[PDB]
RNA sequence: GGGGACGGGUGAAACAGGAUGAUCCCGCCGAGACCGCCGGCCGCGCAGGCGCCUGCCAAGACCGCCUCUGUCAAUCAAGGGCGAAGGCCGGGGGCUAGAAGGCGAUCAGACACCACCGUAUUCCCGGCCGUAAACGGUGCCGCCCCGCGGCCGGCGCGCGCGUCCCGCCGGCCGCCCAGGGAAACCGGGAGGCUCCGGGCUCUGGGGGGAGUAUGGCCGCAAGGCUGAAACUUGAAGGCAUUGACGGAGGGGUACCACCAGACGUGGAGUCUGCGGCUCAAUCUGACUCAACGCGCGCACCUCACCAGGCCCGGACGCGCGGAGGACCGACAGCCGGGCGCGCUUUCGCGAUCGCGCGGGUGGUGGUGCAUGGCCGCUCCCAGCCCGUGGCGCGAGCCGUCUGCUCCAUUGCGACAACGAGCGAGACCCCGGCCGCGGGCGCCGCGGGACGGCCCGCGGCAGCGGGAGGACGGCGGGGCGAUAGCAGGUCUGUGAUGCCCUCAGACGCCCUGGGCCGCACGCGCGCUACACUGGCGGGGCCAGCCGGCGCCCGCCAGGACGCGCGGAGCCCCCGCCGUGGCCGGGACCGCGGGCUGGAACGCCCCCGCGCACCAGGAAUGUCUUGUAGGCGCCCGCCCCCACCGCG
């Protein structure tokens, strides 16, 4: 399911990005 | 005749129908021209051109169908022209299948 | 393209049907899409029926029938030849054939 | 056993369309003699001519009942 | 409680379970889920959704109506509520499955699928979340719109009258004439639309980047809702149509399939080819069917390979050289297997030419994946097309058919097809039989057989049976479609493109050797394992098509002649007598011959008498003059067949 697997990959990048913004506040 | 026009750089299908028409004028039921070789390309393809019915099986092939292979040596390698004419009617034997029915 | 008007299911005037499982595969399959061939057979094979019938000391007891509704998932049905892939022309036929 | 081919079959009808009285219902030699009258029906080879006659005999047999 | 060895699990298994007695059977008991079969072209709900039994509560659509009101309506940002599953929070609960986790088997590796154990979850109550292929991928209200059905809930009509019949209204649906559409299709619309305008909202504007960035709002979180750009790119996509594939469903068919049988191979010795091994070289192709007694006999040649050694036989054309001297020859001795090859020598020899440059001719050298040609194979099959019409906007399909018949796309039958063709068949070759004409010799032409006839069963094509007849239902072969395929061959050719090696040669000759070398594994064979046989004599006998005499020799053969001739199996009689024996002839020690220039090749003769007492998993070929058994001829060849073709 490459579209469902792309969304999960997008989500595991956005959560990482949201964590990185939180380190600098 | 085909070997000459092919060495004269004529488009092959043009010449093949010219040979076919020279046997079509002569009253042959059909003529089959097969040109095989490196026709302009490294890969070899056999260009079969045919017009009218030709027969290929049994003893009436030895009698009614004439065949002619010429190894025309074109520049790229060597092509082979095979002209076959099928004359349904000759003075002696007749087709062993054709039933006239009056 | 849409292969079938039915959509492979018999759902009409409904949004959900009760799930059943393939007897062979165990895949959950909505009741409408299941193959559902009912079978009424005999407790023993015909080849053994004669010998069992002679063996019974009871006066008039027939080999009692076994009734089961086999419900199969689409894949289980095509693999086990319960249903066949038909041409677009014969796909419409609905009457049980053979 | 031996299954008649379209030449051995279409010609047989063409013979029963043109000729009716000359061939007879169970007469292979007569049906072979009518079919052998030179130009009226020309079949090269006895083997083809015999096979035609046998189918004509069968067709002639069929028409006489109905 | 009983009774006794395994049970689970699977594609096969394996990790778990079992004398602490499992599984299995029964008697019970606890807990938690779940509502079977009935159960649907059933129904209800605003959707998500909805199925134990009883009782209760509030509703809801439909229908019927001479009831009330009198437009109170339609869709809708903003705003409210609801919303599968999974998830989250605070409690309860905890059977079953079971994300994670662990595990046994896999496989190159799987950590995956499959087996097993299992936490969250599943389930309840109180909140969150706000998402789904949340679908009819089809917003809502309204109108006319063509028949034929089914179901469903009301209502009414007919009739004696039954869950009957015909309607009406509302819902769910099937098929569909028009109509529409790029088709698929939709026709209770996707119709009434380029002839384009009943009303209202929502959304899209080539493919990506990207549902990302950022801001906002919301959520406990997960995330939802809103939502770009820079940048990149010639297509992405829809639906159809031919093919090509499928580890898809059907039908069909064939002793290169099976059945029923046969005779085998694989087990032994050898023969030959193949790999490997070994070499100076073991020249090479070919590796499933469709490589492997295959490229029709390797002492020499062949011969391509190795160890050596000659030789120009380098043509034509130009610049120079040379005729009293271009070019090569040679006795004798040495050297060298040998050669005037070189060497010593000093004689010949006569422009057939040398040298420089060009420019050849030849090469079983390479590349068959550059090719012609020719074979193999799909194909010990049955497909391949066309003209005119029909249906499509077309690519096109129909014809050429999910039925029957056949050996067969061979025909019938049905049928927008109707006729033709090619392939199949017919034809050709041989055979059996009859006649004619001829006859150094059986060898020229004609008939005859057609599923004809008969009986069944069939519209039918034909499907069994019966005779009559040399002959019976495709006799034994040749020929072979449309397409093919990186099948095989450049090493068959004065077939060939390209690299062309080209003179201390990959040319071309001569000698010597290899191609046959052998720890080994395999393919086609042969001979065996005997008493249905071996061993002795006695008959007799062929066909493809065919010579002998005489003398000497055990033989094998030789000399000298002439013009001409023939198997085995089998049978008949003895013998051996179950013994690895007289079964079997492998190996090896003498010899005697043959063919050649030369054995290493073969034959013969006297020893010598190996394995093998019927062959494991498997694997082959086969339907009447058949398998098998038995010999004979030819192919290639100096000699020689365990081979091939007959």
């Amino acid at each position: 399911m490459r579209a469902k697997w792309a969304k999960k990959r997008m989500r595991k990048l956005k959560r990482k990005r949201r964590h990185m913004k939180a380190r600098s506040k | 005749n085909l070997r000459a026009k092919l060495e004269e750089a004529m488009p092959i299908r043009r010449a093949a129908y010219s040979i076919i028409r020279t046997a079509m004028r002569a009253g042959a039921a059909g003529c089959e021209v097969i040109v095989a070789g490196k026709l302009r390309a490294q890969r070899a393809r056999a260009n079969k051109f045919k017009e009218g019915c030709l027969i290929s099986t049994g003893h009436p092939k030895r009698i009614f169908l004439a065949e002619a292979t010429r190894h025309i040596k074109m520049r790229q390698g060597v092509i082979g022209v095979k002209v076959r004419i099928y004359n349904p009617n000759i003075r002696g034997a007749v087709m062993p299948d054709k039933i006239e029915i009056g | 393209p849409v292969k079938r008007r039915n959509n492979g299911r018999s759902k009409y005037n409904c949004g959900h049907t009760n799930i059943v499982r393939c007897q062979n595969c165990h895949r959950c399959v909505p009741k409408d899409k299941v193959i559902k061939r009912f079978t009424i057979r005999n407790i023993v094979d015909n080849t053994i029926a004669d010998d069992v019938l002679n063996a019974c000391v009871i006066q008039g007891f027939a080999i009692p029938k076994l009734y089961n509704k086999v419900q199969y998932c689409v894949s289980c049905s095509i693999h086990n030849h319960i249903v066949r892939v038909r041409s677009r022309e014969d796909r419409k036929i609905r009457t049980p054939p053979k | 056993g031996k299954v008649r081919t379209k030449t051995i079959k279409r010609a047989a009808r063409k013979i029963v369309e043109n000729n009716y009285e000359s061939l007879k219902p169970k007469d292979f030699q007569n049906n072979k003699a009518i079919c052998s009258k030179r130009n009226v029906a020309i079949i090269p080879s006895k083997r083809l001519r015999n096979k035609v006659a046998g189918y004509v005999t069968t067709l002639m047999n069929r028409v006489v009942k109905g």
